[PDB]
Formats: structure tokens, sequence, C-alpha cells
């Protein structure tokens, strides 16, 4: 919530891989095998489809006038539901369950963008077509 | 009941070291690839060593694989742990060989022998999208920095049905703290759902095809594509589907009396004319057209070049003329007398054509495919009547599959190609309704010039009223056999491949250079026609089943050219 | 137990033509693993009177006892056959067919319920191959106890129900599915529509089909079903067996066949109030059987049936003679153009009211196997049925390409249509543009004889063809553009075969061909009543407006209007020829200028 920065990674090259004697190989989209879901991969390809930069929320901030304790919920999927019921630490021990409002300023957003990477022309096999894959980027 | 079966499989593996050295080779290949930094952990078991070694174990595998397959894979995992001595996953099995009565057609596959393993061959119609599934999900607690994990089971991970445990995905901790989804330490196993029906040559053609569904694991997801003949081996489980563990991608009987008859009819030089005249006695005339139809249904050679593209062996025939004759009556004869043939009307296909139909789904995986008509017949013949009514989409499709014999489909999920080495028989009608010699021979077809270049032989049948020739048609229609030419055509297709000689190269070079005359007088001659001028020769040379070609084959091809061009 | 020994003695002791018929059939079915056998009711009534009457009275309690005796002898057959060369045996379902009686659907009453019943009809629907169980392992979720339950012949208040208790409370049971399932079908059957009263539509019946006879019956044929008339009030049929396809009458038919003016009185009898039209009446009465069906040894057989088409103003029995051909003929059903009210001529597909099953609603083109079809209002045809009737009128085969089933079927139908791109299907696909004793003679003639033709009467046909081709060529080279084919000559041959077949003779003479040419001349009189057009069109496009803009249906309307050669049919005919000759410029103009208009 108080993250001023954005954390990102980058892999090692082949020159640092031959030195001291893999993790970063140029992978095709036909060379994905299914079982690489969760490994860091370096894919090479042309980009045909790109989208506009859009703000996607990460955490939804709700404010109340009755208690003052602003709550924050975390979303993970593409969609979500509005938490109209109060889950604060003061409304649990109370008969009243007063209305909550949303804040578009205290909520943390991210510059989300989808892209379609395509398979390289000479890396595709004989007869096959260059199928695509989706890349979801965020931040800077 | 588990210990006795695991010691019997250990004794069978100690007797036969062919699987032990194979799994040691699997492990040393994995170690060499790990040292450089994979194979999908399965060993095919020859069933012929299981019948003579143990009869009861063989019978138990054939009647109860749910109680016989997991102790054998437990023995295989124990052998993989005992054969390896380095530090630090399951292992599966596979079978092959003859099955007897268990090997059957899917149309004859009924409610009997459920639990028993079924070997069934056929043609695949659809191959769904590859979908990953969760069998284990991990999570992290940031309040203390711990890691938690949960496992998932279903009715497709074991042969026996386990007690159903509907494990809810953890959106909360047991203490009540927040948590996140550790994407990456949780394994993913992909599955596929393919459909397979019976082959059109072995099935009693006239009926409906019956298809079945195969659920596929991670290992064998890259070896399936539509349009190929396949043989699957699985278990007919009914929660009705088959749990396919072994896939192998891959007709009149001949006696010794019929081979004497076709060897006796191989050296007489009057065989071709009477064999061309004996195919349809209900149709008067048109001898050279059925001579080309005889050369058409027997085939070519299908030459595959070294390190390059393949060469077309198939021939294509287009037939035009007035609609009074038997062009629509010849398709029924060529459909009922060939080895395998598919006939379509040319207009009325529910998909986008006779290839790459509609794609939609309503089940769990929201992707499904469909097979067309040209992707089913891979070596036979297809017949399209009313060629002028066929739209441009199928015309673009047959422009591409004519001399390349491959079809490429760029869908949202499917980006593969498949073989279409078939021969087309097109029958068309003019747009004016009638045609005579005094009209020009180019605008009467009302087809583009590229389609005239795609089709090899264009046969024009005239029907102007003439009192001399029209006197005997009434008494002829008012007035060698069928099971012999089928055996003749398939024995020529399977045994003899003809090669070229110097006696038949020069005469076809002379004929091609003499016609390249027709360009100034009546018809365009292309480079593709060079190829079609020797295909037919080879044809005639294999009609006589000689090991090489002759000069008379090029002469009868030039005679067929003079009849179909002038 | 005594009935067990009696049925085992009936299986291993019945003799016919000095051989057992059930032992070798059981060995052949066990060797291919079919798990079924064909028994006949006539053999068991000829063998034992203590079996058939008890089977007819109480089949539900004696039939699974016979079934378990069949499995008891099958186990012995399997263990003695497996030991010769190269465990778990299911309950062998028996099928049993007979032809001792054929009761109609209207004779079904409140009596003889749950007894044996055999009747004929037309299967309209085989909807969903559903699943049931035959042996299932059940377990509990509380005290970790499991067991199993078996059923053999009982496949809404019946036999199969889960136990409420084995404390675990109500329903603690879980089905262990992979250690356990059979197929079954729900079918619909209706009575023959040729014999159904005019005041009410034909009723139907529902039936349950099990394991060994699944997917054996295509919907739309003459099917004889034998089973149990049970009650679920509503009746239903449990199928246990399946099969399919007065001397004074023949004396008076032979006396009527000796009359020389028979054709003439037949024609004076088919038209009681129709004034005139003898050539239409003879062509209607000669288009029933068709022609000479000949099975050549090369496999390319010839079609025997023909086509007849009525055309004219409303009235003059265009739909009244069709009722007489619906009630006279062996197999025929009355329908109309684009189907009818809650019925269809072609393959009509609808939705099921229960469980949303996609299934075919009905069809009269499958139900007319081996006869004629008769429709009204030929101008009102849908595009999804026109291609099917377009192929069936010349090839007599109906091909379906659905994802569930892809069946081609022998239609074997002739058409007797009435009416008021359509020009080629009217002028090319059509060749012509007591009562119980008569129907019996028509059926005996359609099954018994296979005629031929003599060359002495065929030379007149050859001379007629030479003269009509030499005479209509004057009208055809004069750019009238209306024809003459060999298909019409083959239809003339089929007409002569039908006319020579009506006197029950295998030979033909000049007596039938002199009436056949007179029948054909009225059709030719009704049918009778490119350089220039392409010079016009092509020169127009080419040298007038290459963009084509400003030159469309207006401008041709002007030129041709001002050249006095335009007929809209002629205009659109030359044009469709140009798009169709793939003038791809004519393609292009059609795409634009056409509904761009000018």
């Amino acid at each position: 919530l108080t993250r001023r920065y954005f954390l990102y990674f980058k892999p090692l090259s082949q020159n640092c891989a031959r030195r001291y004697r893999i993790s970063s190989k140029p992978l095709s989209v036909r060379q994905i095998k299914g079982d690489f879901l969760g490994q860091l991969i370096t894919v090479r390809g042309i980009i045909t489809r790109v989208s506009d930069v859009k703000p996607a929320v990460e955490v939804i901030a709700y404010t109340c006038d009755q208690c003052g304790y602003e709550v924050f919920q975390e979303v993970n999927s593409r969609t979500f539901t509005p938490l109209s019921e109060c889950t604060s630490e003061e409304c649990s021990q109370n008969q009243t369950k007063g209305q909550l409002f949303m804040s578009t300023r205290a909520s943390k957003f991210s510059a989300f963008q989808e892209c379609k990477i395509q398979e390289l022309s000479q890396q595709v096999p004989v007869g096959h077509i260059p199928r695509s894959l989706n890349i979801h980027v965020n931040g800077t | 009941v588990f210990g006795d079966r695991v010691r019997r499989f250990q004794e069978f593996l100690d007797t036969f070291t062919s699987y032990r050295d194979s799994v040691r080779s699997i492990q040393v290949y994995n170690s060499n690839n790990a040292a450089n930094y994979i194979l999908p952990h399965r060993i095919i078991i020859s069933l012929d060593d299981l019948r003579e070694f143990d009869r009861s174990f063989w019978s138990g595998i054939l009647v109860e694989p749910a109680y016989f397959i997991p102790p054998a894979e437990k023995a295989l995992t124990d052998l993989a742990d005992s054969m390896d001595d380095v530090p630090h996953h399951p292992w599966k099995l596979s079978f092959k060989g003859s099955f007897g009565a268990h090997a059957l057609s899917p149309r004859t596959l009924t409610a009997q022998h459920l639990n028993k393993l079924v070997s069934v061959e056929g043609i695949v119609t659809k191959t769904s999208l590859v979908r990953p599934k969760l069998i284990r999900s991990v999570h992290y607690a940031a309040k203390t920095g711990r890691f938690h994990y949960r496992d998932y089971t279903d009715a497709t991970t074991t042969l026996t049905t386990r007690i159903p445990t509907p494990a809810i995905y953890p959106t909360e901790d047991t203490e009540g703290n927040k948590l996140t989804t550790e994407y990456g330490y949780s394994t993913f196993i992909d599955h596929q759902r393919i459909t397979v029906q019976e082959m059109p040559e072995m099935a009693p053609a006239g009926q409906l095809p019956r298809s079945i569904d195969v659920i596929l694991d991670d290992d064998l997801v890259d070896k399936t594509k539509p349009g190929d003949r396949v043989n699957v081996v699985g278990v007919f489980k009914s929660l009705t589907l088959i749990l396919g563990n072994t896939v192998y991608p891959l007709r009149q009987m001949l006696t010794d009396f019929d081979i004497r008859n076709i060897n006796k009819l191989s050296k007489k030089k009057d065989i071709f004319d009477i064999l061309s005249q004996s195919l349809a006695p209900s149709i008067y005339g048109h001898d050279h057209i059925k001579k080309a139809i005889l050369l058409m249904l027997m085939g070519g050679v299908e030459k595959n070049l070294e390190n390059g593209s393949h060469l077309r062996g198939d021939i294509n025939i287009l037939m035009v003329g007035d609609p009074s004759t038997a062009k629509s009556q010849l398709l029924r004869f060529v459909l009922n007398t060939a080895s395998l043939a598919i006939a379509t009307t040319g207009r009325g296909s529910s998909g986008v054509g006779l290839t790459a139909a509609v794609t939609t789904d309503r089940e769990t995986g929201e992707r499904r495919l469909e097979a067309g008509a040209m992707v089913l017949a891979d070596r036979g013949v297809v017949c399209i009547d009313e060629f002028d009514k066929m739209t441009d989409v199928d015309r673009v499709a047959i422009h591409e599959v004519m001399e390349q014999q491959t079809v490429t489909i760029a869908k949202a999920g499917i980006h593969t190609t498949l073989n279409a080495r078939c021969s087309v028989i097109a029958a068309a009608n003019p747009v004016f309704g009638q045609y005579d010699v005094n009209r020009d021979p180019h605008q009467n077809i009302a087809l583009p010039d590229s389609l005239l270049s795609r089709f090899d032989l264009l046969f024009v049948v005239t029907d102007d009223i003439n009192e001399i020739r029209d006197r005997s048609i009434s008494e002829h229609v008012l007035r060698v056999t069928i099971p012999f030419l089928r055996k003749y055509v398939q024995y020529a297709k399977e045994r003899v491949i003809p090669q070229l000689t110097q006696e038949a190269i020069n005469v076809i070079v002379k004929n091609y250079t003499d016609l390249r005359d027709d360009n100034t007088k009546k018809s365009p001659i292309t480079a593709r026609t060079l190829e079609t001028l020797i295909r037919l020769a080879t044809a005639h040379a294999k009609v006589r089943l000689s090991k090489t070609v002759n000069k008379v084959d090029a002469k009868v091809a030039a005679n067929l050219l003079r009849f179909a061009l002038l | 137990t005594e009935i067990i020994k009696s049925f085992k003695n009936f299986i291993l002791e019945f003799r016919l033509d000095s051989q057992f018929i059930y032992r070798d059939q059981l060995r052949n079915n066990i060797l291919v693993k079919n798990y079924s056998l064909t028994v006949n009711m006539e053999h068991l009534i000829g063998y034992n009177e203590d079996i058939y009457k008890k089977l007819s009275d109480e089949p539900s309690d004696i039939i699974p006892l016979f079934e378990t005796a069949i499995t008891q002898v099958a186990k012995r057959i399997s263990i003695l056959s497996r030991a010769q060369s190269a465990n778990s045996l299911p309950t062998f379902q028996l099928i049993l067919n007979s032809n001792a009686n054929q009761i109609p659907l209207r004779d079904l009453d409140s009596e003889h319920v749950s007894k044996i019943v055999r009747l004929s009809g037309i299967i309209i629907s085989t909807s969903v191959l559903s699943s049931r169980a035959t042996y299932l392992s059940i377990m509990c979720r509380n005290c970790r106890h499991t067991t199993s339950i078996t059923i053999n012949n009982f496949n809404t208040g019946n036999t199969v129900s889960l136990p409420r208790s084995c404390n675990c409370g109500p329903d603690p049971y879980i089905i262990i599915h992979e250690s356990s399932f059979i197929d079954q079908q729900f079918l619909k059957l209706q009575e023959i529509p040729e014999l159904v009263p005019v005041g009410e539509m034909p009723r139907n019946l529902t039936m349950t089909c099990d394991r060994y006879l699944t997917n054996k019956v295509i919907p739309g044929t003459r099917v004889t079903i034998v089973g149990i008339y049970s009650i679920y009030r509503t009746p239903y049929i449990k199928i246990l067996g399946i099969q399919s396809d007065t001397e004074e009458e023949e004396e008076e038919f032979l006396q009527l066949s000796r009359n020389p003016k028979l054709y003439e009185i037949l024609t004076n009898s088919i038209a009681p109030s129709i004034f005139g039209n003898e050539d239409i009446k003879k062509a209607i009465v000669c288009l029933l059987m068709g022609g000479s069906k000949k099975i050549l040894p090369d496999g390319m057989r010839l079609r025997g049936d023909i086509n007849v088409l009525l055309l004219g103003d409303p009235g003059t029995a265009k739909s009244q003679l069709l009722k007489f051909v619906e009630k006279v003929s062996p197999i025929a059903v009355y329908t109309s153009g684009k189907g009818s009210s809650a019925a269809g001529l072609t393959a009509s597909v609808q939705r099921d009211p229960m469980t949303r099953e996609f299934y075919l609603e009905g069809g009269a083109m499958v139900l007319a196997d081996g006869g004629v079809v008769c429709i009204d209002e030929f101008d009102k045809m849908r595009d999804e049925d026109r291609v099917a009737i377009h192929e069936a009128m010349e090839q007599q085969t109906i091909s379906i390409a659905k994802a569930g089933i892809t069946t081609v079927l022998n239609s074997r139908t002739s058409v007797l249509a009435a009416a008021n791109d359509f020009q080629t299907t009217i002028l090319s696909r059509f060749d012509m543009i007591s009562i119980e004793k008569m129907k019996r003679y028509i059926t005996y003639c359609r099954l018994k004889c296979a005629p031929r033709l003599s060359p002495q009467a065929a030379e007149k046909l050859s001379s007629n063809f030479v003269t009509i081709r030499k005479q209509l060529l004057i009208n055809e080279l004069e750019s009238t553009e209306r024809p003459i084919t060999i298909r019409q000559l083959e239809a003339i041959i089929r007409i002569t075969e039908s006319l020579a077949k009506l006197e029950l003779s295998p030979i033909a003479q000049e007596r039938h061909v002199d009436e056949a040419i007179r029948l054909f001349q009225a059709s030719t009189m009704d049918a009778a009543s490119s350089l220039s057009e392409i010079r016009r069109f092509e020169q127009e496009l080419k040298r007038r407006l290459p963009i084509g803009w400003s030159t469309s249906y207006q401008t041709l309307r002007r030129e041709f209007v001002d050249t006095h050669r335009f007929s809209q049919l002629a205009l659109d005919k030359a044009l469709y020829a140009l798009e169709k000759h793939e003038t791809i410029q004519l393609r292009h103009q059609g795409q634009n200028i056409y509904r761009s208009g000018v």
C-alpha cells in the first residue's frame, strides 16, 4: 500500500552463463511445452497487436464517515464485486452497519497493457503457421 | 493383493532387462541434458513377452487394469528409484501388439467390456485447445512469511474412482490472515480432449460414423492432429470415454488364384481398351474419357524429393459439355467402384467448405474443431459435380491444395497444416445452357484461367443432333467385372513403381515442344502440363504393371491429349 | 429351476435341418463378443406348450431366469473355448423375433397389459443414447463401508433406488463410478399414415430400447417391434425383439386382366368428374411402378422410377387426384410444399420438451421407401429442402451431414407434384409436365416381374428420336432457346416398361410404344409452349463504361429498352451469364453498380 517503487527483474546473459559454468534461453512459443508455466522465459518475436495504456486497480479503498477507518481490499482477477457490507473493526461490535464509499485517489492503480507476441518466421517448422501468445505488462 | 502383483512385475522386469536398460537410457539422457544445462517418462511394453511368462497376469491385465496397472507402475517407479543412485515424480506405462477381440471398430464398441482396455483405430475429427489444470496449488502468508500447499484429485488421475474431495481454493488462512497466489511453485498439468470415429474404408459405407472422446495427459499432447489415421489404446471408463495411454499414428483380400489371373493378363497388348470399355456398359461412347478416368483412379507415384518439397502424383480431371449425357451417372459408378471415394454436391456445405468447418463449444473446454470431406480421404478420390455453382472460398481452397496437396489453417488457437494428397473429379455445365463448335471455347466455361491451369485434363462433350450417330443409342440402352478391377488397381498401387527410360523422354519432349501451336490456335500450355504429360505415361506403364515406362505410354498420353484438346 | 433345465434343453436339444441352431449361434456370438442371440417364438411353441403361454402371460419374471440360464451355459462355452487357443461375463441380453401376428395401433386396449405384443409402424425418432448402470459399487461417507448392487433386465417408481440407511442419517452414499454403466434409447413410433382416418392425426407410442439392439434402426422405415406393453397413466413399450423390411381377389383380377379395353376403363375410372385430360390421366396412372429395374453385373444399375408434374390453374383436380393416388398406391403419404402443419416432407428437426435434446421431428421422404411421394405447392419450397429434393429426384438417395449422424439412405421415391432458376428444375428434372384388388395386383407386379424390351419395338423409338432431333433443330438454330436428351429417351423406355408391365408381361411390343409416343408428344407440346447477347453485353461493358458507374440497370434498361430486345428475364439472363462466365468485371459490377442501380 505504501509502495513508492515498482520491482522488476532481468536475467543473466549467455556471456555470464559460460563464465563459471541455461536460465535465460531464447524460447519459441512452440517450445513452451505447457510445463514451463512459472519459469522466467525470454521469448523472441515480432509484435503485431498492442493495446492502449489503461489504469487497472490493484487495491480498492473504501471510506466511511461513521467510523473513519478506511478499509482496503485486494483484487486479483479481471473482475470483482463491491463490498457494500462494512468489515471494519468498529462496526463488528455494533447494531449500525452504515454505508461505505469508494475512493479513486487512495486506490492504487497500474498502467496495464496487453500485447500479442507472434512466432518468428524462420523459427517456425515446415508447414506450420506462426501462432501467437499473450503478454500482460504493468508499470513503467 | 498389491504386494503379490508388485513382486510379479518385479520378477518380470528382472527376467526381461529390455525395459530396465531403456529406463536407464532415459535417466542417462536426462542427466546428459541436465549436465548440458526432456523425454516424457514412458516406456512401451511389448505384450508378447507377457503371454508366455504369466497367463494369469496377462488375463488380469486384460480383464482388470484398474487392479493391475497401478502395481505395475509402482514397480516401475521403484525400479527407477533403485536403478538410480544420484539424489532426487511418477512414471507411466504403455502397451503394443495384438489384442484379439479387444481390437475393434468404434461403431461396434458398445456397453460390453467397460473396465477392460480397448484398442480402437480410426480417423480423428477434432483436437481441442490445450488446457492447463491445477493438481496442486501453493500460497504464501505474508504475515509470517510461511508457505502453504493443497493438492487436487479428480476422476481422471487414477484408473479407480477415489472418494471425491471437493477441495475449496484457499481464499483465507486457517488463522484468518491475508495471503497471495504463488504462481510458479504450483505445478500445472495440461489436458486435451480429442474425438475419433471409424475409418471410411473398413466401415460399411452408407451408414453413420460413431465417434468417441479421448482425455489426454501432459506427455502426449504434441502428437495429435486432425486428418491422420490413428489407433488409440485406452480404458473405456464411464463416470463414456477412453483414457488414452497409447497412440500410434498410421481393401479386398488377395488369394494366389487371382494373382495368376492378373499375371496372365499382364503381357497381352489389347488389355487397356477392353478394361476401359468394361467399366460402364450403360453409357454409350466416350472411350477416351473413361480411358483417362481409368488412368485417373489408378493413381500416380507420389515422389518425395530429398531435402525439398514433395512432388504431385495425383491427376485432376474437369469435364464439361451439354447436360444431356451421363456425367451425373458416371459419379455413382466411380463412387461405387473405387477403393474409397467421397462425393459432394459442390454447394450446401455447412462449414466454410469441404475443409475447416465451424468451430464452437458448450462444454468445459470452450474450444472444439471439426473435420471436412477432403481431409478424410487422404489417398482416394473426391467427386464434385456442378463446379460452376461452387463459390470462390472453395475455389481459393482448391487453388491452394491442387499442386501442393497441403492445407494451412490460421485460426485463433490452431495454426497447423495437414496433408491433402487427393484426386479431384469435377463436372461442370456452361452458363449459356448449351454449347456448339462455332462458339468460342474460352468464355463458355465461365471459369478463370488459373482454374484451367490447375486442372490437368479438360474434357468437352458435344451433343449436336446428328441422325447418323443417334440411331443406335436406343437399342444399346434398351438392351472385366466389378470385383476384378478393384483388386487389379490395388495390386498395381501397392506393388509396382515405374521409372523413366530414354525411349519415353524424347517423344514427350518433342510433344511438349510441338504444342508450346496450341498457344496460337486454341489452348494455353503451361509448365504444370509438362508434369501431367508424364504422370499419365507412368499411369499406362503401371496399367500394364511393367517396372519401367515405355514409348507407347507417352503415345497414348499424346492421343488422350489430342482428343481432350482439339 | 425346472424351467432352467427346460430352457437349457431347448437351447442344446432343438433340431432343424439335422442341426442345432442355437448352440453354434451362441458359439459364434461368444467368439465375436456380441452377447446376444436370435430365438424364434415358433420354435419354442413347437417345442413346449409349458413355456410360451407362461411367457405370454408373465414375461417380466420368466425372461431374466431364461437370461441367467443363457449366461450359465455361456460360462461353460467360454471356459471350454478359451482353453483351446489364446473372469468377468455380463448378463447376456436376448432378442426374440416372430411374425405370428400383426395387430394395429387402434386395437390396443386396456386388456392384455404387461403381456407380449408385436406390431408394425414407422420410427420417427431415436433421440439420445443415454446411460444407466448394470453393476455399481456404492460406499458411505461416514462409517467407511462399501458394497455393490446388480441389476440385469429392469432397464419413475421402480427397481433402482439408493438405500436410505446402512448413525449416518439419510442418504450417506457415494457412487464409486470407475469401479462400476449401460446404454439405452428412447424411441417414438407411429402407425402407417396411408391407413389412418381423415378426421384425426396419427397417434404415437414411446419405447425403451436397450443394449444389444442400439443404433440398428434408422428412423423412417417399416419396423416391426415386439416387446412388453408396460405402464409408467401412460403406456410405453419395452423392446425385446426387432425386425424390418382370398383367392377370389386374384380370380377376379385375372378375369379383369383378360379384358382388352382394360386400360380404357381404368382411365374411365380414375376420372369421375374430370372433363378431358386423358394424356394427364394415363401419365398419372403409368408413373406408379416406374420402369424396368435391372441389376447389371458391372454394378452400374439403372434407375426405374420416373417423374410427373401437374401444372395449371387452381381447380381441375390437381389436389383431388392426389388423394386417390394417396389411397390407391402401396406406400404413399400426402404432404405439401415446405412441409405442413406440425409435419414435414423433408428432414424436419425440432427441440425436445424434456432435457433440451436436439432430434429430428419427422420426415415423409424417409417414410416412402420403395414407393412414390406426392406433394402439392411446388413453388413454396425452402432452400434447405430444395437441394435434398434436387438430389433425390435424380439419384433417389438422401444424404444427411449432421454432426450426430451422417446417414445416406435409399429414398426410392417417384414424385407426383403440382405447381402453378426454377425454369431448369421444372423443365429438366421432370419427365412429364375393386381398389384392394388393384392394389394387390400392383404389389404383385412390382415384386414379381422384371420386364425387358424387344429390338423390333425399339427401332420405332430410334426412328422417333431421329425424326424429333431432325425436326426441332429448325426451331433450335433459329435462336428461340425454348429439351431433347437421352434422359427423355430413357424415360420413354421406362414409360413403355410400365405400360407393358401393367398387363403382367415381361415383353414389350409396338402396342405400348404407340401410346407412349402419344403420351410424350403432349409433354413436348407443353414444353415448347450467345454471340448476339454477349456482343451486346460485352461490347457494352468493354467500349461503354469501364468503371461501369452510370451504366447500370438503368443504362442497359435504356439501350435494350431503346433496342427493343430487353426482357427482364433476358436481361438478367445475359447478365447472370456474364457474372457466371466469370466476367469478374461482371462480378465487380454486380457487386457495385447493380444495387448501385445505374
